[PDB]
């Protein structure tokens, strides 16, 4: 959205570096939430296997921004900072074998009678008014309809990347299920096609007015030490506009409708979570439900709170 | 030590533990907050506690003037600060120094003093 | 098929030896599965740390903006050449139905096309005045299509679709999921 | 591994005096090399042997029966967590810094007496006024 | 067996709670220290105030500490459980959990490192050494 | 917004010498500048006086004696308020040394029953003795020293003896002590009372947030030195009284021989001197000065249309 | 993890009191005041870090000039009272000089990538 | 005009006791700029004890008051008395200080002196 | 066939360029063409309904159409249902204040065509106690929204199954994303030991809150700009 | 949310004062009668007659508002209030907001005169 107001535009190795982390995110976010509903459904296994692949790709966070969970490595600008040294050669040799840890996973659950009984009518929403309650992502295309943003509407070198979409058909929990359990598979294909062609050059943006000059330039440079000594007391201004800028999240379409003053502060920040017009369907879905599979049922909303209430 | 408790009472510390440093005693500001200054306005919290796990981490003020003098034979002299083992950036933003006056020029991010000779 | 199984010497895990592993691939549901622990020589050595790349290692640029002498900063800024929100009222849009536009001017008489402006510019016309008024092949040019068709909601990329089915697919037939491309 | 053939022959390797502290202090059976020891005392060790996960080379044994992360020294801490290679034994004479003053590593000390106070490092930022009286 | 059996009520309402999750997770176990999570304040030792504390839930994170049996401590994990943190100057947050329920371990980190939280509870392990609840009735 | 209400004004003087100026508005942010040390501040007095103290932002210094209680106290300060520090009564440099900052002082170590370390000679008298050493020895102002009703040395109960001796102790050495003398004390789950269980003496009972508002309201103004106060409630009342009050609410030789058996233990046993205390009643002096000197008044202690509604209703779905 | 206050070669306080790091801060836990000591040298007088408003973002590290104040990886700090859990000038005096040793080992690594 | 201070959740204490200041903001003597000069600020006088005070323990800046950071921007001069009337606020306004035009030349610097020079320049 | 015989790839040749080559380029050009059909579909839907849109504007890629609140349910309805248009999916709702202007919040609207793939904007206004009518009779995902549109910013929605208070306390007096409304609030939660119970009390700070925004530039960052308005969209200059 | 909660209403707005004043009188009249369930739902110290006459001083604080527009707003507010206290949502320490008066005597000295103000600069 930033980007967007400021009329910028990110570098090559910058895209497939976020499209990159935006698909282990995205692998992150399935296992986790997969994981999660299995656990309170009543399958405990997968939470233990799907955490172990979680503390494999914190690391890989660790490494690339300073800190696990919070990583403030997308800037508007671009990127924070590049890649360690030898990380290229070693998220190959995670998805090598990341590839039959999500099929084992699989296996218990997906022809699992009682994981199919519990889960088979259960949270159907009809195509139609799956738009009229604003549902998107996993719980729209659990319903029929083809439509996901980064093929739609693509940005971030998602244009470059070579993938396919799964789309459920009946509108219940369990095709909200399988659409997420091939979506770790389509995030796999592309983090080895990103991996394969991953470029080089500059990973900020080129200009040393919105994101900060390098320290071996700033301790010798007079411009850019004034721009470096700027760029963090005041900030950038950021053109006067309004934008709404929506990427899809793995639980959804997620947008923020920023208003710039043209000041350095923004005028109105509004995040549209998910998950707050997921919980807001929660009524139209649950009516006539039983008490247990009002259980199974967030988690295919996928709940964090995070997203309800900021 | 004794230091009058804003009372008549005088509580006793120390002499160890009245210098600002285990460098200097004195203190190197004009609103530097001296020990005795420290320890008569709140010693409410220092009861029941060592004295000796409180950091005392070597004022610099004292560190700095026991360098040499470098002598530069030109006009200006150079300064960075960094390191030369370590690989990038790092020390102070290079600036350059003018040796004119008599006495020693203070480098003002590091304080390494440079006299033309 | 280009991502099908792989065998489990190719996925760099540490596996088994010796008939061990003559004894797993008759107890297994797939022989060619991993066993999920890193191969420790390989995984993360040397640690990060510790790398030979660091010491070399130079901060990145591309040409045209690295390049000392050509360019100038004003002809690579982009921050200031933002473009601003065409707001459009009515009765500009009453000026652009009835004096024309810069691509289709229907104005004669410049020292009077000024005053023919004014009175739309201090509101003697109306909107649906104007609609009135104008013609019919103008109403065909600029408010409709050129056949006399609504114009459609405008996507910058349209996205044709083509359904996956065959073992190409991610699913085999008889699952309620499909491959949509 | 998860065998009893590890901890059978990490037990034959180490002996049974280190064994049994090594069982008063981890579940494991480990076989290290010892690489260095601390400035407080804690010996480390790093195991070559084949059968090992990630995360699993290196390890300490501790000085005292109530051990802290905390009493580790800091290059030693970059080490056990496998940040550097090389031990900060075997690194050169350019890489230690130069300092003007001793080391002397205190751990932690919460609970202990010897807990951090925080304070004012300032003087009050108005001044009020000493009595001076005259008599006219 | 206060240390050995070490049963930690969560009532951690953000982000902490993922690496709260983290000590469950077959990396850094936590029932190899013998933690369980009995999710019920009736059963479970102590309480893990792990994530913010708005003030619409004091009352609630109230309730389920009063809820507890009388051996009962409580850690702080996270920077919004203690003193607010990134959400200090807000409408509608309390300034850190310490206003509510009496804290014996603080564990900082905005996300407290799964190393630190389990480092706290060696910490708290370690205040459970020296509680002297027979001790003390020799009035020492 | 809020306000100093303890306080007449800002800018307040001790006798001793030291000049305190409040800072701020009234609350938990701000502070009023006093330094106060309440002995036995795990009490159930206690507990409400430091709470009422701490409110304003009074630096409160608490001895205390085990750890494990004095955590419910740490929630009504600010932070850098309230400061705790481990206490003997026998070790009197630790007295000493909790008393050696504060401007004011409160002692409520008072125990009901004799135990293997300590009877009421030790607690009552010796160390309020230990305590108006160290407030003699160190200049402190406001001396305040809490007893209970009955306490006259004339008296057969070894309680109200040495407690009307622990006066004796504390006029004896420091001539500026206040004195309080409160009534049987009600309030929210107290130890011989209400949950105890839910008679011909009679005797007044005082809630104790009013006792610990007329202990704070003595504590600040110095109209209050070399007084001794008593503090009774309105109306006087009868055990049987108070029970039946209670009950719509919701030989003594082998009676003593049982509480003989019943103490051996762990938990708080019943004082055979307390029988004795039930005998006596609430005989105050009338030359003191009770809650209407300082401005308070205490709180006194004291089918057919559903079944037709029902058939409209459904109950097996 | 936890914050460190560095020193130059030769010892000197490296803390030139430009308040880049109160600026950036997006918490606001940074407090600086900052007075002319008497070699005429710009130093603080004081520094303070509240730790349990901070949030580890970085910024405060990422937008010193001199490399004053940095993050060791130390997280097994963690405390019991809140005035423990507030850094002062001399506790982080205190850290820049305990963890050295081991900053020397972290800016070895990431100076180049900076 | 309407009374908007019921309908605000503002407690009645601000819009009875507290006095608030629109003005618009002066060019700075330091640099020669003049962009922040055109809105007009909304901001509140302060309260003189609940302004600000020292702490205790370390020294932190303390303060009850809590409108002392928020401040407002107005396009006009009655676009801010008509909000600062509509919600029931005791304002004053500053009116505003610009700078007397002076013709200058170049030329001045040097004219002709027929007597006493009485000044000598330098550029 | 093995674990131990498997290659590495540190030991490997690796990818090096000399030197990389990035044309620059503005990012605004890619969106021309699709900015010129924006408009032409804008003059067409403020020529379907002249009654009820006040204006449109067109930044960059994204359609604002400017309507009045009694003119709101009779455009949304066209949104909703001209074959057309199809905005099917409501998006994100939500309140602007303005405090210079007469009405002070503006209230925007955004819709989602997911046949045509396309994105719409509305924006219409509201002060402090006239409302705007609610468009939950059309849309039931919609009403949470409005909703929250309540509670941060006091704008009404006439016909609303339930409107109260969301994602803020119960008794909590004030609407908070309104800038007469300061950052910290009123009012501060501590326990009472008396009351044995949180306590709500006036606020105060131990650390006030410092704004760094009294210093930001004094001189005007960025320019005007250009146009991407086509010359088919701006009136002609005469002769 | 196509059902919506029991004592939920339609948000709608009066043309006429006097249908806002039959409004307001059976809001009014809701109030009293819950204010027993108010009693025993929120465990309270006192008696019913102090719910009421709470409910009845709120009310009296705003009945010389004139304008229609703003008692619109003002009904709405109150019928959210009481939506919240009836359906038990609301909790025992927010539902004593009402009541900062009643729980406790705050304390001694309290500033009415200009001098008992001055002594404490209205601290
Ligand atoms: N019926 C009543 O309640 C009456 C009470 N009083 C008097 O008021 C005072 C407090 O009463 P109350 O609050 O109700 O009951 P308490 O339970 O508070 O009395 C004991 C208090 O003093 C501490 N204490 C007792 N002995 C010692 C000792 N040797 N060393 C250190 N501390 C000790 C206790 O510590 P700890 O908390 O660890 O147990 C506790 O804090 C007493 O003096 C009592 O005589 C006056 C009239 C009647
Ligand atoms: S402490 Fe940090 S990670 Fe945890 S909930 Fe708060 S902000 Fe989120
Ligand atoms: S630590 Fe760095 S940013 Fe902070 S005042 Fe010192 S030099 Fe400036
Ligand atoms: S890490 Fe972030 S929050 Fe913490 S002091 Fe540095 S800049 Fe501030
Ligand atoms: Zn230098």
């Amino acid at each position: 959205a930033v980007e967007k107001l400021l009329n910028v535009e990110v570098p090559l190795r910058g895209k497939y570096i976020r499209t990159m982390f935006g698909e282990i995110t995205r692998v992150l976010n399935h296992l986790m939430s997969v994981c999660s509903h299995a656990m309170d459904v009543g399958a405990l296994t997968p939470f233990l296997w799907g955490f172990e692949e979680r503390e494999k790709l914190m690391e890989f966070y660790e490494r690339v921004s300073g800190a696990r969970l919070h990583a403030a490595y997308v800037r508007p600008g671009g990127v924070s900072q590049d890649l360690p040294a030898g990380l290229l050669d070693d998220i190959y040799m995670w998805a090598t074998q990341f590839g039959d840890r999500l099929d084992e996973i699989e296996e218990l659950l997906t022809d699992n009678r009682i994981w199919k009984l519990r889960t088979v009518n259960i949270g159907t929403v009809t195509a139609q008014d799956a738009l009229n309650l604003g549902l998107s992502g996993p719980m729209l295309r659990g319903s029929g309809i083809p439509f996901d943003i980064r093929k739609n509407a693509p940005y971030d070198a998602y244009d470059k990347v070579d993938f396919d979409v799964p789309v459920g058909m009946n509108g219940d929990c369990y095709d909200r299920y399988l659409i997420r359990m091939a979506e770790f598979r389509q995030s796999l294909r592309i983090i080895e096609q990103c991996c394969n062609d991953m470029p080089a050059g500059a990973v900020k943006v080129e200009d040393f007015k919105i994101n900060s000059p390098p320290r071996n330039l700033m301790k010798e440079d007079m411009e850019a030490l004034i721009h470096h000594f700027l760029l963090y007391t005041k900030g950038y201004s950021v053109p006067p506009g309004e934008t709404y800028t929506a990427i899809e999240a793995p639980k959804g379409e997620m947008g923020v409708y920023v208003v710039s003053d043209g000041s350095e502060r923004p005028y109105k920040c509004k995040i549209r979570a998910p998950g707050f017009a997921h919980l807001g369907a929660f009524d139209h879905i649950a009516r006539g439900h039983f008490l247990p599979d009002a259980v199974a049922i967030i988690g295919t909303m996928d709940l964090v709170f995070g997203e309800v209430d900021r | 030590k004794s230091i009058i408790s804003y009372n008549g009472n005088t509580i006793e510390i120390p002499e160890e533990y009245t210098k600002q440093a285990p460098n200097r005693d004195s203190t190197w500001a004009p609103a530097q907050a001296s020990k005795t200054e420290i320890y008569k306005n709140n010693m409410v919290r220092f009861e029941q506690k060592d004295l000796s796990k409180q950091p005392m981490p070597y004022a610099g003020i004292e560190l700095i003037a026991q360098q040499p003098v470098r002598f530069v034979h030109g006009n200006t002299a150079v300064c960075d600060g960094a390191n030369h083992n370590g690989p990038g950036a790092q020390g102070h933003p290079k600036i350059f120094i003018n040796v004119d006056a008599p006495g020693s020029h203070a480098c003002q991010y590091c304080g390494t003093r440079y006299e033309k000779e | 098929l280009p991502g099908g199984p792989v065998p489990v010497f190719k996925k760099y895990t540490v596996g088994s030896k010796g008939i061990w592993e003559k004894l797993r691939v008759l107890l297994a549901i797939a022989p060619n599965r991993s066993t999920g622990n890193p191969i420790v020589p390989l995984y993360r050595v040397p640690t990060p740390g510790s790398r030979p790349e660091a010491n070399v290692y130079q901060d990145p640029s591309s040409y045209p903006t690295n390049d000392i002498a050509e360019n100038p900063y004003w002809k690579r800024d982009h921050r200031r050449a933002y473009p601003q929100t065409a707001f459009f009222d009515q009765k500009t849009v009453t000026g652009l139905l009835e004096l024309g536009s810069e691509a289709t001017p229907r104005i004669a008489d410049g020292e009077a096309g000024t005053k023919a402006l004014a009175n739309i510019a201090n509101g003697g016309v109306s909107f649906t005045q104007a609609l009135g008024k104008s013609s019919k092949d103008v109403i065909y040019g600029e408010v409709l299509t050129v056949n006399g068709l609504p114009p459609v909601a405008p996507t910058l990329a349209p996205k044709q679709w083509k359904i996956i089915e065959g073992e190409a697919a991610i699913y085999p037939k008889g699952y309620p999921c499909r491959t949509f491309h | 591994s998860s065998s009893l053939y590890r901890v059978l022959r990490n037990a034959w390797e180490v002996g049974p005096r280190s064994y049994w502290k090594q069982l008063n202090s981890i579940g494991d059976t480990k076989s290290g090399r010892l690489v260095g020891t601390d400035i407080y005392g804690n010996k480390f060790y790093e195991t070559d042997h084949q059968d090992e996960i990630h995360l699993r080379t290196r390890y300490v044994e501790y000085k005292e029966k109530d051990y802290d992360m905390s009493q580790v020294e800091p290059g030693w801490h970059f080490w056990l967590g496998y940040g550097v290679d090389t031990a900060p034994c075997n690194t050169p004479k350019e890489k230690l810094p130069i300092r003007a003053y001793p080391y002397k590593f205190q751990p932690n000390y919460t609970g202990t007496p010897g807990a951090f106070v925080t304070y004012n490092t300032l003087k009050p930022k108005i001044s009020a006024w000493e009595p001076v009286t005259k008599q006219r | 067996a206060r240390q050995g059996s070490f049963w930690p009520v969560t009532f951690g309402l953000a982000c902490c709670a993922v690496e709260m999750m983290h000590v469950s997770a077959p990396r850094y176990d936590q029932d190899r220290l013998g933690i369980i999570f009995r999710a019920s304040p009736r059963q479970s030792d102590i309480m893990i105030v792990a994530g913010t504390l708005t003030n619409k839930m004091a009352p609630v994170l109230r309730q389920v500490y009063d809820q507890m049996p009388e051996p009962r401590w409580v850690i702080s994990m996270g920077s919004c459980a203690n003193g607010g943190g990134y959400y200090h100057f807000s409408y509608s947050v309390v300034r850190g959990c310490d206003r509510i329920v009496p804290v014996d371990v603080y564990v900082p980190g905005c996300p407290p490192t799964s190393e630190a939280l389990m480092y706290g509870v060696f910490q708290l392990q370690r205040k459970m050494r020296n509680t002297k609840i027979t001790r003390m009735w020799y009035r020492k | 917004m809020n306000s100093f209400e303890n306080l007449a004004q800002d800018v307040n003087i001790t006798r001793s010498g030291k000049t305190l100026i409040a800072k701020g508005t009234g609350g938990r942010s701000s502070r009023t500048g006093y330094t106060a040390t309440v002995f036995g501040a795990n009490g159930f007095l206690g507990s409400y006086l430091t709470a009422k103290l701490a409110k304003h932002g009074t630096t409160v210094v608490v001895p205390y004696r085990e750890e494990m209680a004095k955590r419910h106290l740490k929630v009504t300060g600010d932070l850098g308020v309230v400061n705790f520090l481990e206490m003997d009564l026998r070790n009197l440099e630790s007295i000493d040394e909790a008393v050696r900052h504060s401007d004011i002082v409160v002692n409520l170590i008072g125990r009901e029953y004799e135990t293997k370390n300590f009877n009421y000679y030790d607690v009552h008298v010796e160390g309020a003795r230990r305590i108006a050493e160290a407030v003699k020895k160190h200049n402190i102002a406001r001396y305040i020293h809490v007893s209970a009703f009955n306490a006259e040395i004339d008296s057969p109960s070894e309680f109200n003896h040495t407690k009307g001796l622990g006066e004796q102790v504390t006029k004896d050495i420091v001539p500026w002590a206040t004195i309080v003398r409160p009534a049987p004390m009600f309030g929210r789950e107290d130890k011989w009372f209400l949950d105890r269980m839910a008679f011909q003496e009679t005797s007044n009972p005082v809630h104790v947030i009013d006792v610990a508002a007329a202990l704070e309201r003595i504590c600040f103004d110095d109209s209050t030195v070399a007084q001794t106060f008593e503090l009774y409630g309105p109306q006087k009342f009868t055990q049987k009284q108070i029970i039946d009050m209670v009950s719509e609410t919701l030989p003594k030789a082998l009676y003593q021989a049982y509480t003989k058996a019943t103490q051996a233990i762990w938990w708080p046993t019943y004082s055979p001197d307390q029988v004795e205390r039930q005998f006596l009643s609430q005989k105050i002096d009338p030359s003191a000065k009770t809650f209407n000197d300082l401005d308070l008044t205490p709180m006194e202690l004291p089918v057919s249309q559903l079944e037709n509604k029902e058939k409209t209703f459904v109950h097996i779905l | 993890g936890e914050h460190a206050l560095r020193r130059y070669p030769s010892g000197e306080e490296r803390c030139i009191a430009c308040k880049l790091c109160e600026a950036i801060c997006p918490a606001l836990a940074i407090t600086i005041d900052a007075e002319e000591r008497i070699d005429g040298s710009r130093r603080t007088t004081k520094y303070d870090i509240d730790m349990t408003k901070c949030i580890y973002c970085g910024y405060c590290q990422e937008s010193c000039p001199v490399d004053a104040i940095v993050e060791t990886p130390n997280v097994e700090y963690a405390t019991e009272t809140r005035e423990e859990l507030l850094y002062n000038k001399e506790k982080l005096l205190a850290n820049g000089d305990k963890w050295e040793l081991e900053l020397q080992y972290a800016l070895d690594a990431d100076a180049p990538y900076r | 005009v309407p009374a908007h201070e019921i309908v605000s959740g503002a407690p009645a204490e601000l819009s009875r006791n507290r006095v608030v200041r629109i003005y618009q903001q002066a060019k700075p003597a330091t640099q020669s700029g003049e962009y922040g000069t055109f809105a007009w600020r909304l901001d509140w006088d302060i309260v003189d004890v609940a302004n600000r005070w020292e702490n205790d323990l370390i020294g932190w800046q303390s303060s009850g008051d809590y409108m002392q950071a928020t401040q407002m921007k107005f396009t006009s001069k009655e676009s801010a008395i008509k909000f600062a009337n509509k919600q029931g606020w005791d304002f004053y306004i500053q009116e505003p200080h610009h700078r007397k035009f002076r013709v200058k030349q170049y030329a001045n610097n040097f004219v002709h002196s027929y007597g006493k020079l009485k000044h000598i320049r330098t550029k | 066939p093995s674990w131990e015989n498997i290659k590495d790839i540190r030991l490997d040749p690796k990818v090096h360029v000399d030197e990389v080559y990035e044309p620059i380029v503005n990012p605004a050009d890619r969106y021309l063409q699709h900015v010129s059909d924006l408009h032409q579909y804008a003059k067409y839907i403020m020529a379907a309904l002249p009654k009820y849109i006040q204006g449109f504007s067109v930044w960059k890629d994204e359609l604002t159409l400017h309507v009045a609140p009694s003119a709101v349910i009779p455009v949304t309805t066209f949104l909703r249902d001209n074959t057309s248009t199809q905005y099917k999916s409501i998006i994100d709702i939500t309140a602007v204040d303005y405090p210079s202007r007469e009405n002070r919040f503006e209230v925007v609207y955004n819709f989602l065509s997911v046949r045509h793939n396309s994105r719409i904007r509305l924006k219409t206004y509201a002060t402090e106690v006239t409302p705007v009518p609610s468009i939950t009779c059309l849309y039931e995902g919609a009403n949470w929204f409005e909703r929250e549109a309540y509670d941060m910013y006091g704008v009404f929605f006439e016909g609303h199954p339930d409107l109260r208070r969301i994602m803020t306390d119960y008794g909590f007096e004030g609407h908070p994303l309104r800038k007469d409304f300061p950052l910290t609030g009123y009012t501060e939660v501590r326990w009472d030991e008396e009351k044995r119970r949180v306590v709500y009390e006036p606020l105060e700070l131990t650390q006030a809150f410092r704004n760094f925004s009294a210093g930001s530039t004094a001189w005007e960052p960025v320019g005007p700009g250009r146009d991407d308005r086509p010359d088919s969209f701006k009136l002609p200059t005469p002769k | 949310a196509i059902i919506a909660t029991a004592f939920a209403e339609t948000v709608k707005f009066s043309g006429s004062k006097q249908e806002l004043q039959k409004r307001t009188l059976a809001l009014y009249r809701q109030f009293l009668r819950g204010a027993p369930t108010f009693a025993d739902l929120y465990e309270v110290q006192f008696s019913i007659p102090t719910i009421r006459t709470k409910i009845r001083q709120e009310f009296e604080r705003h009945r010389f508002v004139d304008d229609l527009s703003i008692q619109n707003v003002l009904y709405a507010k109150g019928h959210m209030e009481y939506q919240e206290c009836i359906n038990a949502w609301k909790q025992q320490a927010q539902f004593l907001k009402y009541f900062p008066e009643e729980d406790d005597i705050q304390g001694r000295h309290q500033p009415s005169n200009f001098v008992d103000k001055f002594l404490k600069n209205r601290a």
